[PDB]
């Protein structure tokens, strides 16, 4: 039973959130 | 001053001199320059006015007894072929918005027709501009809503309101269509201003060099 | 102009060398301007958090792509007749035959057939559905976000730990052995017993019902009364079928050894027992060193006490605690050496003791995993030796390392280098001479004149394991012996069945070609170690350049004086040794791949009478197995192997593009660039634009690195393409 | 911007100064050698780094040591 | 494979849009002079 | 397989007793010679690691021989490991002998 | 008095905090800011465990369902909207609590910092707040681990233990575990 559209979209949104976390860490490392 | 979340720290350039300043610009689109920021304000005002017109038309059309607003494109039968309609619409709006560009490049603000200020009824003041801006913001959120129930559900805005009133605990944003995506967004957004407060507590507001657009 | 903000010396360079060295010196934090040791270690800690988040994102992406576009559901039901799917392909360059040729494992569109073995691993650890894989991907996404937040948090001055906290060695070892090693292994035992053991027997266990299912019918009471043997009552029978309750059992910690008859892999209860024993021993090991509780060890005093009398080791290990603790490069060299050796161990063990269900039937997966881990191990070992050379250049203090083993080994480094040179010279002479003699007698029509030295020592150790094929009847090959009788009710039956079967990779039968290629591998290891050890020991100085430590770890040369000083730094020795590492791992993986290609076809003879001479290596392995590879696309059409043919030619191109930087050097290119700068500065209609950075030729060290990078990339891509094409296209 | 240094093993043979193609080195009076002269590097900003001075130094080990460092438009020897 | 349109949007995004924007941004930043 | 209660209790009591009366002087001598883990000369605490400060619940004890709580727990843990080892190796009924 | 008759406190005494003994064998209050942050965290965890224990006891006295099985029950609104509405409301509330911690170092609720209506605040009363919090955190851990072994409520466990303390101890729950789980 393959995953649904909503699962993919929720995963992509959570990846956007962790991308925000990643750029926060990168900015902290640059400073 | 009220902000985009309770007790928020606004950005340095969002001091409060501009109307409708709740200090909300995490992506910082208009930080380095003021003229471009004035252009963003003008775009916000134009989109908000056209959204007030949109939501008024959709609410009145859905209330009188007509069909859905999105399906009303094929429910219009009259004269004038579609190509002639397109060409007269494009020439009329080209003239109107060229006049609008002249008005904005003169006054710094928009205007209908040759009238750059445009106020025959005389109701120009600092407070009523804020009323217009906030009503336009609300109507923009309302049209985003309206299009979203058109996409997700098969009911009109008043029909969707009646569906919510019938069963608010089982007919809402959190269902099975986009319910989980909305749930994740609510969970993330319920904690992220607390993370902003954490960043302010541990790092502070010392104006970082980088911005979410690469300047 | 101010792009390399970490290096103002580089920022003042008005050429393209500024940005070129800005990219390449970004992670050398010790060389950055205004860098203290506190800020150093804090940056290290935050970059570690970033790396952990990157790794967790990568495995979450693997999980999400298998759950979203893979055929895990279909592969679980039919593990031997379904090709695992890596991810879907969306390339708008595909023609229609390319779209058909890449639609394979029952998917809707073009997909890539996974060779990473994630399917077998996830099936073995009890993952059955795409929903479980998606849940794992989401959990790893959240945990990577948490690690990113921790990396941001510990850079904040309220949460920045002190430098002495970083150097607290006893506490860090105690928690790493007890918690990072021990508690993690105990939790993996818990997962295996609670989830993987029932899912191996057709009993679904999830977060919804693992609190209502009993891992063993006698729960906890045998554990707490000391009747631990009740957890090894009835093991899984030889007729047991994976993922079904047919002939299963109740034991959670069996101890039979060998392999599962159906999956040809290790028993999962054996793994649970192994992980529990490892967890116990590692928690005990993590209770060793002294922290704040008045008991434990001061490792400095242990190093102080390890001084033999009569001056055998000089001062012994005087001050090695501070030498290791103060030097990040010493610690990184030790860590890379151990991690590379462990990667080699992982490669050598998973092929011969397949751990995952329905592994060693997927021949492409085993070969790809082995070659991947071997190349990773070789690169990491070269990095270990390079960082040892850096520690000699940077962090080595002769005053505090006076008389200890480091000063002793630096004192007689000429003996070490000369004896490595002797061993490498002997191995090269003899292995090449035997191979060329075998080639010549093969060519002249006389195979009986070959020198075929029987590997009697390795066969003797194989017989000590219980391999009753050479007739030694030594230790475990004789049932009367004490080791054979000691565990005959324990691991001996399954291990002996595995060792005496020719259907697996548990110690393969070896011959003279194995002897010759083992000496080739010995030559490769010896020469690579010679180059790396010589570069480390001569890093501080030599007779040609006594003051080499002042010039740093990496520099071009010392000019054409004193006869010539090309490639004199320790960086250049690492650079030369990377080629030898690539050659050695190429020999190792060629040997592995040809041996297993003979095994999987059932024709061990092709290797047995073709590996003793090099024409057999070129013809019966390189030429023969590349036939399907180079026909991936042709004037008559294309098939699924076209991607590996393109990658084959791609790697050849990158290899020769590396040769470009390797052979030609900086001087022809500088003159050419000056001539082209003259051309552009006075070409009409192009003088409107000009370069912000002055175009210059790549520096000597930079272009050496670029040529080495292209060499390694072409090497790896070419061999990966050939191996995956010649195994997947054939099996 | 190359670091050029002179050390007391210099015998004042002036060969490093003659070997220099950009006039970085010169002889200053000294009392530590028989020739009563030692090399000096007042114009290291003109040093390209060719190490021709090192190729001319007869002292073992050499006394005029060049350390390649920061690169400028003159250290890189660019005419464009 | 659910949501077949999503690769068709994401692959050009990380192949054209994001790489062009990243390359332009880094080219601007390496010669920013006064950051 | 001969009563977990008696075996565990006896082994723990024995480990505590040989840790308090038998092995205490050599353990004290080793703890005195090794002492604090020191880095670059001084200890971890003197270099700034406030987490590496010797906990005050072990420094002073009313035990005449200075047998602290941490020593008690370490010796009890060793005794429990030995007791569970012998219980587990007596639970199994197989020929582990090399005969 | 301290938690060990014969030791001395490392960096604590009765002049500061509430419910202050010498109990920090790992030494986690070595940072003053971390000490006060952990004090606020201890108070918040104690308050949450206190409300939890009161609710669990009050639900089981009146009946209803078991506390560890009440989530699986069917309510007037689905678990999704319930989780989201709770997330919004107490994200707002916890943001107010954290912002109130940002200026003054005390706890509170909404705009009151401290949330102390009608008085009844004392240093001796603060020791009552923390120690009851310690008791309720220990009690909730007991509730949790007891429910993980024997599938019964805290009051039902107490009645079963008072029926037979010799056999219905925590040792007997390990013996009973193959019987209560199937
Ligand atoms: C804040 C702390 C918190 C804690 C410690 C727990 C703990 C628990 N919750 Mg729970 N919950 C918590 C908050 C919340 N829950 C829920 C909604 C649910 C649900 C819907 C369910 C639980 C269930 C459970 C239990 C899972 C055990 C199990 O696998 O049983 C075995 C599971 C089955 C036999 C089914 C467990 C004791 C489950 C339960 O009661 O299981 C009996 C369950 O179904 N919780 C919400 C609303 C969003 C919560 C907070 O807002
Ligand atoms: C504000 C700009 C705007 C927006 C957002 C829409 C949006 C929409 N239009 Mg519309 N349209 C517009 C301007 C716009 N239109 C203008 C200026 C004209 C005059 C040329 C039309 C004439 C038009 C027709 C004739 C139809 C739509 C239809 C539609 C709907 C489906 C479109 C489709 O996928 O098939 C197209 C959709 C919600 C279709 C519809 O009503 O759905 C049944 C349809 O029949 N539109
Ligand atoms: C019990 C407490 C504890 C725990 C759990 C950890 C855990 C960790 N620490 Mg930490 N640390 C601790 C205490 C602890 N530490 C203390 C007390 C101090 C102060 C003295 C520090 C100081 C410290 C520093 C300075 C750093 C860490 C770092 C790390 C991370 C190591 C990198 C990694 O994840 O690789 C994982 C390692 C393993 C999984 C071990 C596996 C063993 C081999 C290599 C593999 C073989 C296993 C098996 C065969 C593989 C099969 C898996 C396969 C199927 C996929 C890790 C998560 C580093 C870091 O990353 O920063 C965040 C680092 O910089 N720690
Ligand atoms: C850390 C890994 C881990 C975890 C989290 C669990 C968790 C669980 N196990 Mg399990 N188990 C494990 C490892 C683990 N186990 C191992 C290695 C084995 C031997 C192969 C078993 C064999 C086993 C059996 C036979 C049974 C369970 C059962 C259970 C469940 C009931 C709790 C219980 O046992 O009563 C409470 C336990 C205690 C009161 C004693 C714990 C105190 C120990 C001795 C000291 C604590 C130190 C330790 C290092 C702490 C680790 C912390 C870690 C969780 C982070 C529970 C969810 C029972 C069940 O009903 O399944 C649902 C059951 O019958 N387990
Ligand atoms: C835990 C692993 C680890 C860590 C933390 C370090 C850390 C460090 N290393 Mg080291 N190293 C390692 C492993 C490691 N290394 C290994 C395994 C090797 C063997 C390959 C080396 C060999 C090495 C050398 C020779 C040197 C360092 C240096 C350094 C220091 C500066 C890094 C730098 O130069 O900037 C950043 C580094 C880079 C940006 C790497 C450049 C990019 C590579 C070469 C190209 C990759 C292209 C890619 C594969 C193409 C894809 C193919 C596809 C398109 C087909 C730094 C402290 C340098 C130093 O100490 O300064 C004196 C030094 O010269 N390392
Ligand atoms: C196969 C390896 C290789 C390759 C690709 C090259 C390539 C090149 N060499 Mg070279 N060379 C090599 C080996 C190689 N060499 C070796 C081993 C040596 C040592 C003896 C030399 C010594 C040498 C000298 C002395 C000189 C060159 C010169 C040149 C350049 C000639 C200009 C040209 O050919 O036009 C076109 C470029 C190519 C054909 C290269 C491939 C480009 C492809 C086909 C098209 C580009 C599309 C691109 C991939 C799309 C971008 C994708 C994007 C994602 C990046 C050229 C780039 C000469 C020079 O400087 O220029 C005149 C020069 O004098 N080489
Ligand atoms: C590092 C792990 C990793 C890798 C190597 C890939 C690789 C790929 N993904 Mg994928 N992805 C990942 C993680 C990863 N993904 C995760 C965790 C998710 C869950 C949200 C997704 C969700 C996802 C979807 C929905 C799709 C892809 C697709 C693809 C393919 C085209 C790229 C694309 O257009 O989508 C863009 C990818 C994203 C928007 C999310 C990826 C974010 C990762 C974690 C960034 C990691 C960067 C790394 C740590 C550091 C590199 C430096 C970099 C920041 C410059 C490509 C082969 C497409 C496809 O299926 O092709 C057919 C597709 O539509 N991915
Ligand atoms: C890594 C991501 C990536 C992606 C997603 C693409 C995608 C594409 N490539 Mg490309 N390419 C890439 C990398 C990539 N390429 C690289 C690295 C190279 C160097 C090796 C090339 C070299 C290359 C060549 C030589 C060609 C393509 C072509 C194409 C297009 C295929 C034909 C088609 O669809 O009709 C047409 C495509 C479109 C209609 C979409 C583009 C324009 C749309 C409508 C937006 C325009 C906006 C504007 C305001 C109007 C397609 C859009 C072919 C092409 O069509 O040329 C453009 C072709 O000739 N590529
Ligand atoms: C905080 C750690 C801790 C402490 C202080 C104790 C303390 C004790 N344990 Mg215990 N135990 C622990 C952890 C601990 N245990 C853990 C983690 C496990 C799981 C492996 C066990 C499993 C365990 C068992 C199975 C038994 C004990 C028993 C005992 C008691 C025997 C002492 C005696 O003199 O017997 C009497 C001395 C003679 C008869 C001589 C004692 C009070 C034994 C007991 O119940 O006492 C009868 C016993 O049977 N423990
Ligand atoms: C450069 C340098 C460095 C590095 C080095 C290295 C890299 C090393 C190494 C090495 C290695 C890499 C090693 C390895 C090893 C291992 C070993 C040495 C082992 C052992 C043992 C034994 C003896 C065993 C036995 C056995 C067998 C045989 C099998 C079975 C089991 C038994 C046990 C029986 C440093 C930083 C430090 C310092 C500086 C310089
Ligand atoms: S060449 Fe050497 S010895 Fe002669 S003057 Fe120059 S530095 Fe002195």
């Amino acid at each position: 039973m393959p995953i649904a559209d909503y699962q993919v979209f929720t995963a992509l949104f959570l990846a956007l959130a962790t991308g925000i976390f990643a750029v926060r860490l990168g900015v902290a490392l640059y400073k | 001053r009220p902000t985009w979340y309770p007790g928020a720290t606004p950005p340095k350039y969002l001091d409060g001199t501009m109307l409708g300043d709740y200090g909300f610009d995490p992506l910082r689109l208009g930080s380095k320059d003021k003229d471009v920021l004035k252009y963003y304000r003008e775009g916000e005002l134009t989109n908000g006015r056209w959204a007030m017109a949109a939501v008024a038309g959709i609410l009145f059309t859905d209330l009188v007894g007509l069909g859905p607003w999105w399906e009303a494109g094929a429910k219009v039968e009259s004269s004038f072929d579609l190509k002639t309609l397109i060409i007269i619409e494009v020439v009329t709006f080209a003239i109107l918005e060229g006049f609008r560009v002249k008005a904005y490049e003169k006054t710094g603000e928009t205007g209908l027709g040759p009238f750059a200020p445009f106020d025959p009824l005389n109701m120009r003041s600092d407070e009523t501009r804020l009323k217009e801006l906030k009503n336009g913001r609300l109507a923009m959120l309302a049209f985003l809503g309206f299009s979203s129930q058109a996409a997700v559900q098969g009911k009109g805005p008043i029909e969707c309101l009646q569906a919510h009133l019938a069963d608010p605990g089982h007919n809402n944003i959190f269902t099975s269509s986009v319910g989980n995506e909305a749930l994740a967004a609510v969970l993330v957004l319920s904690i992220t201003p607390c993370l902003i407060e954490a960043k302010n507590r541990l790092q502070g507001t010392d104006e970082e060099e980088f911005r979410p657009l690469p300047w | 102009k101010l792009f390399p903000k970490f290096s103002q010396a580089l920022a003042q360079d008005p050429t393209t060398r500024r940005i070129w060295f800005g990219i390449a010196t970004a992670h050398d934090f010790e060389s950055h301007d205004g860098m203290t040791e506190e800020r150093l270690y804090q940056k290290i800690f935050a970059s570690h958090f970033g790396q952990l988040a990157i790794i967790f994102l990568w495995t979450s992406g693997n999980l999400f792509h298998v759950a979203w576009q893979g055929n895990f559901e279909q592969w679980v039901q039919d593990p031997l007749h379904i090709r695992p799917i890596a991810h879907a392909i969306w390339d708008p360059h595909f023609g229609q035959p390319a779209v058909e040729a890449f639609t394979r494992g029952g998917a809707s569109g073009p997909v890539n057939i996974s060779t990473s073995g994630v399917y077998q691993w996830w099936y073995t650890i009890g993952l059955r559905t795409n929903q479980e894989l998606y849940t794992g991907s989401i959990f790893l996404l959240v945990l990577a976000a948490l690690f990113l937040f921790a990396g941001w948090l510990h850079l904040q001055p309220a949460f920045q730990p002190a430098l002495s906290w970083f150097k607290n060695a006893e506490s860090r070892l105690n928690h790493h052995l007890a918690g990072l090693f021990g508690v993690s292994s105990l939790a993996w035992t818990g997962h295996l017993v609670h989830v993987a053991i029932p899912e191996s027997r057709g009993q679904h266990v999830g977060w919804d019902n693992f609190l209502t299912v009993l891992p063993h019918p006698a729960g906890l009471t045998p554990f707490f009364t000391g009747n631990w043997a009740a957890y090894a009552e009835n093991p899984d029978s030889a007729s047991h079928v994976f993922n079904t309750a047919q002939g299963s059992g109740t034991a959670i910690l069996t101890f039979l050894g060998g392999f599962h008859p159906q999956t040809q892999s290790l028993w999962l209860t054996d793994m649970a027992h192994h992980h529990l024993a490892i967890a116990v021993i590692f928690i005990l090991a993590g209770h060793m060193y002294r922290t704040i509780f008045g008991i434990g060890h001061s490792m400095r005093e242990i190093l102080e006490a390890q001084t033999p009398p009569s001056g055998s080791l000089g001062a012994g290990h005087k001050g090695l605690y501070d030498t290791v603790n103060n030097s990040l490069h010493f610690q990184l060299g030790l860590a890379l050496a151990s991690v590379g050796t462990i990667s080699s161990l992982v490669a050598q063990h998973m092929y011969s003791l397949p751990p995952y269900a329905f592994l060693a039937q997927d021949f492409t997966t085993q070969a790809a995993l082995y070659t991947h881990h071997q190349y990773i191990a070789g690169f990491i070992m070269c990095g270990a030796f390079a960082h040892g050379a850096i520690f000699f250049v940077r962090d080595y203090d002769p005053a505090q390392n006076r008389g200890n083993v480091l000063a002793r080994i630096l004192d007689h480094k000429e003996a070490l280098i000369s004896h490595l040179s002797w061993a490498s010279l002997f191995l090269g002479f003899h292995t090449l001479g035997l191979y060329v003699h075998n080639d010549v007698v093969q060519a002249f029509g006389t195979p009986e004149k070959q020198i075929l030295i029987e590997p009697v020592f390795a066969q003797w150790i194989q017989a000590a394991h219980g391999k009753t094929a050479y007739g030694f009847d030594f230790l475990l090959s004789s049932a009367t012996s004490a080791p054979s009788l000691a565990g005959q009710a324990l691991w001996l039956p399954g291990w002996l069945q595995g060792i005496n079967s020719d259907a697996n990779s548990l110690f393969l039968t070896i011959g003279p070609g194995d002897f010759l290629v083992h000496h080739a591998i010995a030559l490769g290891l010896h020469t690579t170690t010679l180059i790396l050890v010589k570069g480390a020991l001569d890093a501080r100085g030599s007779k040609l350049m006594p003051d080499k430590k002042d010039f740093g770890y990496s520099f071009p040369c010392d000019g054409p004086g004193r006869g010539g000083t090309c490639d004199i730094s320790a960086w250049d020795a690492f650079y030369l040794a990377v080629f030898w590492m690539l050659n050695t791992i190429g020999w190792v993986t060629f040997y592995w791949h040809w041996k297993h290609l003979g095994i999987w076809q059932g024709n061990v003879n092709q290797f047995n009478e073709s590996s003793t001479y090099l024409m057999g290596w070129l013809r019966d392995y390189l030429w023969l197995n590349s036939s399907q590879l180079i026909n991936g696309y042709n004037p008559f059409g294309m098939n699924s192997l076209s991607v590996w043919a393109w990658m084959f030619l791609f790697g050849h191109l990158i290899y020769a593009t590396g040769f470009m930087f390797l052979i030609s050097w900086r001087g022809y290119w500088q003159e050419l660039i000056e001539t082209l700068a003259w051309a552009h500065e006075r070409t009409p209609l192009a003088n409107l634009v000009r370069w912000r950075d002055k175009p210059v030729a790549l520096s000597i060290v930079q272009a050496r690195l670029v040529g080495l990078t292209h060499f390694s990339v072409g090497y790896v891509l070419t061999y990966a393409a050939f191996l995956i094409a010649s195994t997947s296209g054939k099996f | 911007s190359h670091t050029v240094k002179i050390y007391d093993t210099c015998i004042g043979c002036t060969q490093c100064v003659r070997a220099c193609p950009t006039d970085v080195l010169e002889m200053v009076p000294w009392d530590g050698c028989k020739a009563n002269q030692i090399a000096s590097a007042p114009r290291t900003e003109d040093c390209v780094g060719c190490k021709r001075c090192e190729s001319a130094c007869p002292t073992d080990f050499l006394s005029v040591r060049v350390y390649l460092g920061s690169e400028t438009t003159r250290s890189m020897g660019l005419a464009y | 494979m659910s949501a077949q349109f999503l690769p068709s949007i994401l692959v050009p995004l990380v192949g054209l849009v994001f790489p062009a924007v990243a390359m332009a941004s880094m080219f601007l930043y390496i010669e920013k002079e006064e950051i | 397989l001969a009563d977990v209660n008696l075996v565990v209790g006896g082994c723990t009591v024995g480990a505590l007793a040989l840790g308090r009366f038998v092995f205490l002087p050599f353990h004290r001598a080793s703890l005195a010679k090794a002492g604090m883990p020191k880095q670059n000369g001084m200890t971890h605490l003197q270099a700034g690691d406030a987490r590496a400060e010797e906990a005050s619940f072990i420094l002073k004890t009313n035990d005449p021989a200075g047998f602290t709580v941490v020593d008690v727990m370490a010796w009890g843990a060793l005794g429990h490991a030995a007791a569970f080892y012998i219980l587990a190796t007596s639970s199994l009924g197989l020929d582990r002998n090399p005969f | 008095t301290l938690w060990l008759p014969g030791i001395q406190a490392p960096k604590y005494l009765d002049g500061k905090l509430a419910g202050d003994y010498g109990f920090d064998p790992l030494g986690l209050g070595v940072d003053s800011d971390r000490l006060k942050w952990y004090a606020e965290a201890e108070k918040t965890n104690g308050r949450w465990a206190m409300a939890a224990v009161a609710g669990i006891l009050f639900t089981e006295i009146l009946g209803k369902a078991k506390w560890f099985e009440a989530g699986a029950q069917e309510y007037w609104m689905d678990n999704g909207p319930l989780l989201a509405v709770e997330a919004v409301i107490m994200g707002f509330l916890e943001l107010k609590r954290f912002q109130g911690w940002k200026e003054t170092g005390t706890s509170g609720f909404l705009n009151a910092f401290p949330f102390d209506p009608a008085g009844m605040n004392s240093p001796s009363m603060a020791t009552k707040e923390v120690k009851n919090g310690r008791l309720a955190m220990t009690a909730f851990v007991g509730f949790a681990v007891q429910a993980l072994l024997t599938r019964q409520g805290p009051i039902e466990a107490l009645q079963s233990h008072l029926s037979s303390p010799f056999t219905n101890n925590f040792v007997g729950s390990i013996n009973n575990l193959p019987n209560v789980i199937g």
